[PDB]
This record gives structure tokens, C-alpha cells and sequence, in this order.
């Protein structure tokens, strides 16, 4: 199989981890999942019980399939919410590796429906998530409080996560109860010594970018820099280090911008959200320019202008002098106006790939005496790029570009005939006697889809049309797993493009993060060191409040609540809202319905507001506070809500820690709540939840008509094909059937006019 | 009487000078402010709270159950209000009054104005709008998907003419929409036509 | 009688 025999340095790592347990940080793609699989194989016995924390269903299925291929008994079983609670305890008693989600583990630990004494240990995949995810930390704290004997091994890659200024390795180290840190970077002495013995033959081909695309990239970077500067100006608390033109190019830029702004999204302002949308649009523009052809780029560029004209999505930057040059350059790439003499400039990377394939074919034909032909695997960024490459290889540049142009632009046989005279002067498959396979690097539902192709076709040549650090390291591991068979990998890099900058930035950031971790490990050496209960909603466990409530010494009953978030007493409902959450709920009307339900079902409805004392929000508009009151002010909405709900009490807290003390002191002599009563406070298996919402929101339907409508038809698409008379007959009302038919059968341009 | 009745004991206050949008006058009333019938107010400052610990309790006990809505609005002027807020919230829960926090005298005056000005205002401001425009309705219909948002709907109606055209589009055609992406187009296509029954 | 304010 793929992961089975391990490496000598991996054996050293496994021995170190079988010693005093700790946290292991490996290089991106350097076989952390291999260590996880080794430990799963070790603990696949039925006399032991271990748990795996952060694994996706696809990865779990792949691991199960690999273990079955290896010929193992008592395969790991995955416990999901679809499994009944009574059947869950039977799974725990059977032992072995258990793949469990955070919610199920939290519920079982809190309700004691799990043999916590029999747990041999917990394996924590993706250990870098403890920084932001509060569920796994709570699970580990609960497990340690009951067992105090089982092991906790944490595996992770992406050492750049620890490099952020918001996190700190000691907090994660103390959260996992590990007390040991193992660092295995790429430049590790044991890793480097063994890998260089069986290094692959890497040939990098540099492709000169067309000067027309260089101007487009320069304009995009100028607009991106302007947008970043404007976003920084409006957010003084956003300077940090992740807000830079070098980091904005990379993929994880969106995650940082979300983490730094989502908790206070509704107190940002109209311009900041538009700036974030512009940032995303510009990143998409860069990806399109670097990945796809000229026709697709021009189509996307013209689509952006059309959306702005109707609505104004990107009106902030679509008319700057740098943006106009982009349109002119894209047009000149596609067609030149002297009546359209098309230019149809092809991407230079296609020619480089053609030359590489020709050289590979010539070498295969020449070296047929020494063994058989070598299979070639081509890797692109996504499936669209792979389809583009297949269409280019099969048809050539001429017909492929002509087909793309004719798909969108007007038909003109007079101009297209002059053009070629000037010019002529998920496992995709190509060829038969070799196995020329094209497979996307990213975007696949199965993260191990590429691994199966790599280990199934056994390539001799690998053509990296796009570069990914994880797959590069995986190729290094795969080559070292076959000491006899050689492998050559080709690199296609655009000269001075954003993709090469991204690759170099990722390498440099990983090196810097590992150096920082190595320095920190030295500094970490010395400092190595009447039962009250509250019903808690399931959605609240992605927060620190349930963990702090349990810490004070009061047990937690985790259920799903349709009214409120916390039930302190038999008659008390607390709705936890932050400042941004409160503003959002007061704007969209969600708080009004919640207050109605709380007042109708509980005697003492309570609204809890958690503000930030370091950076308080005024809750009223500056400047307008000197003028007359307005309905848009949040204070006005809160005043109206209090006026219409006089029995609703409000608690103000500055931190989750303070909220726990307030909750504890709010129930000193009052009775205790319980489950199965708050649940009762408040078909399912015969309707698909997907089309249900779309059908419900469609005009001309209601709860009285939806049941008849969805039973009568088979699909939403068939609903559009129904005529007006059929709609009137089934619906039984002329008004609503006409409304639905008009909603489905009407254009947007006519509405504009 | 479209004016706020102010208790005489608040003559030297800095907040009642910050109300400009509504008139007010003095009058002998139990609470500090009378914002119409069935609505009163008591002003507290955390400074005066931690130099006069028992002052607020006596006022809240003597206020009585005359007013339906009783608001205890406080001024958070201290730097560490965590301890005072807990006791104040417990007292408000025990005494059946509403706690409102203002961080400046400007905000307290605005709260007083809004409480006076909203004496007969309905609750239509709080409730959801649910615009009946065709563009708004189709945007709401498309928003129900997991990842589709307002801008995604806007570019969806710009590319495809009618909802019938969007329905007729194949899976690859939806994926080729500029700015959609593979996963959003895939999930929209799955939602677009999947049998209603089963699961 | 204090009024909740400081002169």
C-alpha cells in the first residue's frame, strides 16, 4: 500500500513518540498521516479503545480501505450522529480505533455514556486546531479529568500555524497535556541525510510570460495594493503581519482575514465589507489570469463590468486608471480592432508542456531496450486546468482556441480563416502504449485521490504543470520508498509570476516557522511544569463559555435547544449575543422572534450581551448622536425591543470568564432544570432538505400547498417545464400559480427596463 | 404631555443637558425620569456605585411596582466594571427592572430621548422586511444554499437571463459561470434539481 | 436622593 513500511527517520520518530508522549510537527507533506496510520495499525486490537479527533470522512474511509488491503482484523469503525445513542455504547465496548466527531465525544463525556476508564488513549490529528477550536480542548480536559492514565499523541503539519502572532506553542502544549514537543522539519539532520540518498531528478523549465499578461498582472497587483492599503487605513487594529501584498497572494489569506474580522463583522462599516469583496475578486482575477486562457479571462472581465452596471459590486475600483489598462490588455490579447481580426494569443505554458512531452516520448522510444516505456503523470491545479490541457493536446492550439472563441463570440468564417494563415506561417487519460494521466492537484473531494493515482500508475516521469509543496514532499517520500526505480519530475514555472512568488513565500514561511519553533523549544525547557446543573445548547460548544462553566464545578446537560442557549433554572432562558451578533439580530429581525418565543415559553427571558471592555463599541452612530434620533441606530432598536418586551432582562458581561460567575451566582436557591423538558418547550424523513428551502422560498407556495406540490412533481427542473394551466390545476389558486409561473418565466433585463 | 418629567434630585446632572430632540421639565416623581406612562428610569454611575454601595438598592426598593417598564440605565465610567456589573445585574433580576449600559453622557441622553420618542411606535422596525421585489425574492431563493451569498446571486442573474435558463443549464455550464467556482456550482446544481422525497 | 451622579 501507500503508507505501511515507514522510513528509518520515521522509525526514529515513532520510537520517540512511543516514549514520553508529545506533540509532533512535521513538514508540509512529510508523512504525518503516515505516523497516524502507523499508530492506528498499532492500536487496531479489540482489547484496547482509542479515539481519533480531527479526521474527515474521506480520510477515514481511505485509512479503513488501506487497513483492509493490508489484511487486518477489527477494522476501525466511525461513529456518527446517524447512529443511535443506545447503539453508540455498543460500539465503544467492542474496542479498537474509533473515529468520532467532536459533538458526539462531548455529549458522551458529559453524559458519561462512554467507558472513560477503558480508553487506552486519544490520537489528535491536526493538532494546530486547538488554537481556535474550543471543542477538542474541552474533550481533552474531560478525558484527563476521568482517566489520568491514557496517552495523548498529537500529530500535525503546517508549522506556519504556530508562526502567527495570535497563537503560542505553550498554550497548545498545555491544552494537549503532552509536556513534550517534537520538531521534524525538512532540513532535519535525520530527514535530510536519508532523503538525499534517494532524491529525485528535478528539472525546472522556466517559461517567459507574454508581455501582454505581464501588464495585466502589474495592474492587478497595483489594484490589490491599493485595496490592501485602504483596508488597513480603515482598520488600525489590522496592521499585524498577515496583511501584506506578499501574504495576500497566498491561499490562506482568506482564513486570516476572516479570523481577524468575522467576530466583529457587523460593526465594521459598508466600505470594509466592499473592500473584502474586492480583495476576493482580485485574487480570483489573478487565479484566472495565471490558470486559464485569454477568452475565459476576457469573459470574466466583461462579466464583472456587467454586474457592476446592474448593481455596483466593484464600483470602487473598476474605473481607476490601472483597471482600464487591464481591459485594454485583455482585449488586445483576444481580438484587435482595426470587423474583428482575432488575435487569440495562446498561453506560453502549453508550448512548454508540448516540448516536454515530445522529449519524454523521444526518450521512451530511444530507451525501449532498457525496460518498458515509462508512464507520465501530469498534475494541474484544478479540474478546469486539466480539461483545458486535454482539449489543447487532443486538438492543438488552433482548433481549441477557435472553439473557445466561437463558444462566446459571434460567428465569422471570414476573419477566422485569415487568422490561422498568419499563425501557421477525475483521472484524465491520454495515449495508449504509455499511461499519460492528468490529475488535478487540488479541489478533489477525496484528499487521497491523487495518492491512489500516483501509487497505481507508477509514473517514471512527472510533469508538474503547477507546483504544490505537499505534493512535492509526497513525491520525495514516494521516490524514497522505491530505492531502485528512478523518477524524474518536471517543473513548469512562469518567469516572475505570482505562482512562483507563492511557492517561494510558502517555502520561506515554513522555514521561518520551524526556526522559530526550534528557538522556542529551548526556552520551553525550564518552564515545562446540592449539585447545580445548566442545560446548554449544542451550538454553544464552539466557545469557551461551556468549558468555563464546567470548570466552576457545575455539570452540563448538552441538548439541542430551539429556544435560547442556556437554561439556568426551570424558568430562565438566556440568549447569548455578542455586540456584532446583537446588531445582526436586531437588523434581520431574528432577535424579535427569539424574544417572542422566550416570553411565551419562559417566565423570565434573559438576554446576555458580551462586550469587549478593551475596545468598547459606542452602540450609537458618531456624529448622528449630535443630531436627531434615527431608526438605524442600534440603541434605538434595543430601546424598542425593551419597550415591547418589558419582562425581558439584560445581562452585560465583559468576558466569558465573568459570564460563568454571573451564571453561578444567578442560581443560589432556585430549582434545577432538566432535559426532555426544555426539548419539549419547542415529513422530516420523507423530504430532502436541499430542495425544501428553495421550494419554500419560491413565490406562490405555502405550507398548505408545498406538500401537494412536491408530491405531484419529481424535480424543480420539471416544475419550470409545467405550463400555466397545469400550475393552476395542481395549486388550485389562480393568483399563486400565476405568481409562480411569472417568477420562473421572467427575465432580469426586462425587469431592469 | 410630550415631555420628560425629571426628578428634582437630578438638578446637577450632566446627562439631562445632553437631551435635545425631546423637551423635558422637572416634577416631583419617585423615579429620576418618567418617560411617559408605564415607563420610568433611574440613573446610576459606577463611580457613585462604588462610593455609595447601598444607594441604588434603597431607590430600587422604594420605586415600587407602579411602572410596567422600569429601566436602570448606568454610566460605565470606571476602568474595571466587571464586579459592579455582576451585582447590578443580580439586583436588576431580583427587582424586576431592565439594565441598560451607556459608556458616555451622550449615549444616556440618546437613550432617554429614544425611550420618550418611542412611546407609541410599533414593532414593525424590529420584524423582518422580506422585500417583495422579484430580484429580492430570487436572491432569497438562491441564498438558501450553503455557500451562495448576495453577490453570488447578483452575478448569477447577470449571467443567466431567467430562472428557467438557470434551471436548463447543465452541470458544466454552471461551473463555467465567471466567479462561481466548482463547489458552489456543484452544490447549486445538486439543489437545483434533486428529487424532493427520500432523506 | 443622591441621583446617581457626582457633582
Amino acid at each position: 500500500i501507500a503508507m505501511a513500511p515507514l522510513l528509518e527517520y520515521e522509525r526514529q520518530l515513532v520510537l520517540e513518540l512511543l516514549d514520553t508522549d508529545g506533540l509532533v510537527v512535521c513538514a508540509r507533506g512529510l508523512g504525518a498521516d503516515r505516523l497516524l496510520y502507523h499508530f492506528l495499525q498499532l492500536h487496531c486490537h479489540p482489547a484496547c479503545l482509542v479515539l481519533v479527533l480531527n479526521t474527515q470522512p474521506a480520510e477515514e474511509e481511505y485509512f479503513i480501505n488501506q487497513l483492509k488491503i493490508e489484511g487486518v482484523e477489527h477494522l476501525p469503525r466511525r461513529v456518527t450522529n446517524e447512529i443511535t445513542s443506545n447503539s453508540r455504547y455498543e460500539v465503544y465496548t467492542q474496542g479498537g480505533v474509533i473515529f468520532a466527531t467532536s459533538r458526539i465525544l462531548v455529549v458522551d463525556f458529559l453524559t458519561d455514556r462512554i467507558p472513560s476508564d477503558l480508553i487506552t488513549g486519544i490520537l489528535v490529528y491536526r493538532a494546530h486546531r486547538i488554537i481556535e477550536s474550543c471543542q477538542e480542548a474541552f474533550i481533552l480536559r474531560l478525558f484527563r479529568q476521568k482517566n489520568k492514565r491514557g496517552f495523548i499523541k498529537a500529530f500535525t503539519d503546517n508549522a506556519v500555524a504556530f508562526d502567527t502572532g495570535f497563537c503560542h506553542v505553550e498554550r497548545v502544549m498545555r491544552n494537549l497535556f503532552v509536556r513534550k514537543l517534537y520538531l521534524w522539519p525538512r532540513f532535519h539532520v535525520a530527514v535530510n541525510s536519508f532523503l538525499e540518498q534517494h532524491k529525485p531528478e528535478v528539472v525546472e523549465i522556466h517559461v517567459s510570460m507574454t508581455p501582454t499578461m505581464l501588464a495585466i498582472q502589474t495592474a492587478i497587483l497595483d489594484i490589490l495594493n491599493a485595496c490592501l492599503k485602504e483596508l488597513k487605513c480603515h482598520n488600525p487594529s489590522l496592521e499585524v503581519e498577515d496583511l501584506s501584498l506578499e501574504n495576500a497572494i497566498g491561499k490562506p489569506f482568506d482564513k486570516t482575514i476572516r479570523h481577524y474580522l468575522d467576530p466583529l463583522w457587523h460593526q465594521l462599516g459598508a466600505k470594509t465589507k466592499s473592500l473584502v469583496q474586492d480583495l476576493k475578486i482580485l485574487r480570483t482575477l489573478l487565479q484566472y489570469l495565471s490558470q486559464y486562457d485569454c477568452v475565459t479571462f476576457l469573459n470574466l472581465l466583461e462579466s464583472l463590468r456587467a454586474t457592476e452596471k446592474a448593481f455596483g459590486q466593484n464600483s470602487g475600483w473598476l474605473f481607476l486608471d490601472s483597471s482600464t489598462s487591464m481591459f485594454i490588455n485583455a482585449r488586445a490579447r483576444v481580438y484587435h480592432l482595426p470587423k474583428k481580426e482575432l488575435v487569440l494569443e495562446s498561453n506560453p505554458k502549453w508550448e512548454a508542456l508540448t516540448e516536454v512531452l515530445k522529449e519524454i516520448e523521444a526518450e521512451n522510444k530511444e530507451s525501449e531496450a532498457l525496460g518498458g516505456p515509462g508512464q507520465v503523470l501530469i498534475c494541474a491545479s484544478d479540474d478546469r486546468t486539466c480539461s483545458q490541457l486535454r482539449d489543447y493536446i487532443t486538438l492543438g492550439a488552433e482548433a481549441f482556441l477557435l472553439r473557445l472563441y466561437r463558444k462566446t463570440f459571434e460567428k465569422d468564417s471570414k476573419a477566422e480563416e485569415v487568422w490561422m494563415k498568419f499563425r501557421k506561417e477525475a483521472a484524465f487519460g491520454i495515449l495508449k502504449e504509455p499511461l499519460t494521466i492528468i490529475h488535478p492537484l487540488l479541489g478533489c473531494s477525496d484528499p487521497y485521490a491523487l495518492t491512489r493515482v500516483l501509487h497505481e500508475v507508477e509514473p517514471r516521469y512527472v510533469v508538474l504543470y503547477d507546483a504544490e509543496l505537499t505534493f512535492v514532499r509526497q513525491l520525495e517520500i514516494y521516490r524514497a520508498s522505491r530505492p531502485g526505480k528512478p523518477l524524474r519530475v518536471y517543473f513548469l514555472i512562469y518567469g516572475g509570476s505570482t505562482e512562483e512568488q507563492r511557492y517561494l513565500t510558502a517555502l520561506r514561511k515554513e522555514k521561518e516557522a520551524f526556526e522559530k519553533l526550534i528557538r522556542e523549544k529551548a526556552s520551553m525547557v525550564v518552564p515545562e511544569e446540592t449539585q447545580q446543573s445548566i442545560v446548554v445548547d449544542m451550538r454553544e460548544f464552539r466557545s469557551e463559555l461551556p468549558s468555563l462553566i464546567h470548570r466552576r464545578g457545575i455539570d452540563i446537560e448538552p441538548v439541542t435547544l430551539e429556544v435560547g442557549d442556556y437554561i439556568l433554572t426551570p424558568e430562565m432562558c438566556v440568549e447569548r449575543k455578542s455586540i456584532s451578533d446583537l446588531i445582526g439580530s436586531l437588523n434581520n429581525g431574528r432577535l424579535y422572534s427569539q424574544c417572542i418565543s422566550m416570553s411565551r415559553y419562559y417566565k423570565r427571558p434573559v438576554l446576555l450581551i458580551e462586550f469587549d471592555p478593551s475596545k468598547p463599541f459606542s452602540l450609537t452612530s458618531r456624529g448622528a448622536l449630535f443630531q436627531e434620533i434615527s431608526s438605524n441606530d442600534i440603541s434605538s432598536k434595543l430601546t424598542l425591543l425593551t419597550l415591547h418586551f418589558p419582562r425581558l432582562r439584560i445581562l452585560w458581561c465583559p468576558s466569558p470568564h465573568a459570564t460563568a460567575e454571573l451564571f453561578e451566582e444567578l442560581k443560589q436557591s432556585k430549582p434545577q432544570p432538566d432535559a426532555a423538558t426544555a426539548l419539549a418547550i419547542t415529513e422530516s424523513e420523507k423530504y430532502n432538505p436541499g430542495p425544501q428551502d428553495f421550494l419554500l422560498k419560491m413565490p406562490g407556495v405555502n405550507a398548505k400547498n408545498c406538500r401537494s406540490l412536491m408530491h405531484h412533481v419529481k424535480n424543480i427542473a420539471e416544475l419550470a417545464a409545467l405550463s400555466q394551466d397545469e400550475l393552476t390545476s395542481i395549486l388550485g389558486n389562480a393568483a399563486n400559480a400565476k405568481q409562480l409561473y411569472d417568477f420562473i418565466h421572467t427575465s432580469f433585463a426586462e425587469v431592469v427596463s | 404631555s410630550n415631555s420628560i418629567i425629571v426628578s428634582p434630585r437630578q438638578r446637577g446632572n450632566p446627562v439631562l443637558k445632553f437631551v435635545r430632540n425631546v423637551p423635558w421639565e422637572f416634577g416631583d416623581v419617585i423615579p429620576d425620569y418618567v418617560l411617559g406612562q408605564s415607563t420610568c428610569a433611574l440613573f446610576l454611575s459606577l463611580r457613585y456605585h462604588n462610593l455609595h454601595p447601598d444607594y441604588i438598592h434603597g431607590r430600587l426598593q422604594s420605586l415600587g411596582k407602579n411602572f410596567a417598564l422600569r429601566v436602570l440605565l448606568v454610566q460605565v465610567d470606571v476602568k474595571d466594571p466587571q464586579q459592579a456589573l455582576k451585582e447590578l445585574a443580580k439586583m436588576c433580576i431580583l427587582a424586576d427592572c431592565t439594565l441598560i449600559l451607556a459608556w458616555s453622557p451622550e449615549e444616556a441622553g440618546r437613550y432617554l430621548e429614544t425611550y420618550k420618542a418611542y412611546e407609541q411606535k410599533p414593532a414593525d422596525l424590529l420584524m423582518e422586511k422580506l422585500e417583495q421585489d422579484f430580484v429580492s425574492r430570487v436572491t432569497e431563493c438562491l441564498t438558501t444554499v450553503k455557500s451562495v451569498n448576495k453577490t453570488d446571486s447578483q452575478t448569477l442573474l447577470t449571467t443567466f437571463g431567467s430562472l428557467e435558463q438557470l434551471i436548463a443549464a447543465s452541470r458544466e455550464d454552471l461551473a463555467l459561470c465567471p466567479g462561481l467556482g466548482p463547489q458552489k456550482a456543484r452544490r447549486l446544481f445538486d439543489v437545483l434539481h434533486e428529487p424532493f422525497l427520500k432523506v | 436622593t443622591g441621583g446617581g451622579f457626582i457633582l
